[PDB]
């Protein structure tokens, strides 16, 4: 289905998932087209940070719904 | 056509002074003869007499319906009030029908008297608080150049000057500008696509861009002395750059009036700048530009001169016909009649004054901004005030990570801090319009809570709280 | 070679700059075009303010980047 995921700097980008899917392969497709690992990409939704570890039938993930997605950017 | 909610309402009331018996009146006391007869607001004799310089325009609207309705029958309901054109009508009426080839008396424009306007359209500038503009000054004092601004406020009635409204303001946003230490010169381009989308979220607000601020210190010697006196008696008042500067922006917002024919007429629009006094401080001082000449000359016949005082007047070429411009002036013996038969005439007689001041501190009706005006500014990168989300979690942080709603909604109530959130625009537009309704107005306590209650909200603080 | 600075008023001025040689040589390069002294000048490339003393290399500024233009006085 078609989502937004948008990242903290205001990029939204039109990524696909299906409505039973878990969270990883969301976590998957930012690490093909961003390259990011897993240890930075943090999705919140509804107040709550979602784990990596879940599916979408727990946040009621819907279509046409936003992602927000944040990046870590340290100098250490 | 409807006009302003502060136009209709100066336009109901008469404002006729009263008077008292004198020993003058022979008649009884239930009557008046001429001395204690209710005085016209539009007279010039009790103005100067309470040392006030201009007529309050509502009022010299007045004296105009004396003239266009009369007790005779008319039957008409003219109403001259329109801006006096200096431009040739092509048609003409007559058997000069190109001008290429002919020009008569009835279509040339005449020459231009330089009289001075009695009227003013906005009578007293106002302000709301001084801790507002301290930042303006203080954008100068991080920096060491010239600042640019624009206005943000509303109007009312004024009670002191007989018939007058009074300005009010409330913020001031700063366009992206590129400095220099003489003086300043932006893009009009990149400007008017940023002024259109401020124009959105003032509506909602209840803002609109009434004015513009533009700095000129010039500091001595960074000690004793604030800054240099440029503008005095002998000098410049307002230079001849900024007279254009200033008239391209009354013709882009113009004031809606039933009595004009055209529709609109008579601009509300103020210029301040900050220049100091003549001894030793920064007080400021604004003055508006006149409708009756300077207005639509501006369209054709404007040209820079290399002194502040005066403005060049260039030539005709095939459709730009001016008129020759006079002015009295003292001679090497005497006064003399007209003189000038010769470019570079002064604008600082095109000018009329405003009364500018701030309100007392004890009481007030409102402020409706005071939030505590030390957030970073939209376009302040001179400035090191340009901070990303890192200020959020400075600024306010949902404060000691638990917040009272008497120490929260008092900080959510800044123009330039609302301004920041939209832009990323992370909540509804639906409840973005009732998060500033609430900050902006009373009783907020109720709607606060439902704002706290929504996940937009929620969403809000926790996105900020992973980040820096 | 080529270099790319930008105000911030929307306006790039082109400007042709050796690959080795100072930042002071900029500044006064940008100071014949405009007249400007290089006193109160500043230049940031990514947020990070450059140096007058140092050179093009150490900061690792690459052909025709965008850079930025800044007017900051010392004592104003
Ligand atoms: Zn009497
Ligand atoms: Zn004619």
């Amino acid at each position: 289905m078609q989502i937004f995921v948008k990242t903290l700097t205001g990029k939204t980008i039109t990524l696909e998932v299906e409505s039973s899917d878990t969270i990883d392969n969301v976590k998957s497709k930012i690490q093909d087209k961003e390259g990011i690992p897993p240890d930075q990409q943090r999705l919140i939704f509804a107040g709550k940070q979602l784990e990596d570890g879940r599916t979408l039938s727990d946040y009621n993930i819907q279509k046409e719904s936003t992602l927000h997605l944040v990046l870590r950017l340290r100098g250490g | 056509i409807k006009e302003l909610a502060v136009d209709e309402e100066l336009e109901k009331e008469d404002g006729l002074i009263p008077r008292q018996k004198s020993k003058l009146c022979k008649h009884g006391d239930r009557g008046m003869c001429e001395y204690c007869s209710p005085l016209p607001p539009w007279d010039k004799e009790y103005h100067e007499k309470n040392k006030i310089k201009h007529i309050s325009f509502h009022s010299y609207l007045k004296k105009l319906n004396e003239n266009a309705n009369k007790k005779e029958n008319g039957s008409s309901y003219i109403s001259p009030l329109s801006e006096p054109d200096f431009r040739i009508n092509k048609r003409c009426h007559n058997g000069h029908e190109p001008w290429p080839r002919g020009i008569c008396s009835k279509c040339q424009p005449s020459a231009i008297t330089l009289q001075q306007q009695e009227f003013r359209m906005v009578d007293h500038v106002e302000f709301q608080k001084s801790e507002i503009i301290n930042e303006f000054i203080q954008a100068w004092r991080y920096t060491g150049m010239q600042r640019f601004g624009y206005m943000y406020g509303s109007y009312s009635k004024y009670d002191n000057t007989p018939l007058g409204i009074k300005a009010v303001v409330e913020a001031i946003y700063e366009p992206p500008q590129h400095d220099e230490q003489d003086g300043l010169t932006m893009d009009v381009e990149q400007v008017k696509n940023e002024m259109l989308q401020i124009d959105r979220q003032a509506q909602e607000m209840g803002l609109s861009r009434i004015g513009l601020i533009f700095t000129d210190l010039s500091d001595a010697g960074a000690g004793d002395g604030s800054v240099f006196c440029k503008r005095h008696k002998d000098s410049f008042f307002l230079s001849s750059l900024e007279v254009i500067m200033a008239a391209r922006h009354q013709t882009r917002h113009p004031n809606v009036s039933k009595y004009s024919e055209q529709g609109f007429f008579s601009s509300k629009f103020v210029t301040c700048v900050i220049s100091g006094n003549l001894e030793g401080e920064i007080d400021i001082s604004s003055y508006q530009v006149s409708t009756e000449a300077e207005a639509l000359v501006t369209a054709d016949m404007i040209s820079g001169s290399t002194f502040p005082s005066m403005a060049y007047i260039n030539d005709t070429t095939d459709e730009r016909y001016v008129p020759e411009i006079f002015y009295m002036k003292s001679n090497e013996y005497g006064i003399t009649v007209k003189e000038n038969a010769k470019p570079a005439f002064p604008v600082d007689y095109l000018l009329v004054t405003l009364t500018h001041g701030f309100p007392n501190t004890d009481t007030e009706t409102n402020s409706k901004f005071v939030s505590s005006t030390g957030f970073p500014w939209s376009n302040r990168q001179a400035m090191g005030q340009s901070q990303d989300y890192q200020e959020l979690k400075k600024y306010l942080f949902n404060v000691a990570s638990s917040g009272d709603f008497n120490l929260l909604h008092e900080k959510i109530s800044n123009f330039h801090l609302l301004l920041y959130i939209n832009s990323l625009q992370i909540l509804s537009p639906d409840e973005w319009k009732l998060l500033i309704e609430s900050a902006v107005k009373n009783e907020w306590e109720e709607s606060l809570l439902k704002l706290v209650s929504s996940a937009g909200w929620q969403t809000l603080v926790m996105i900020l709280q992973e980040s820096g």
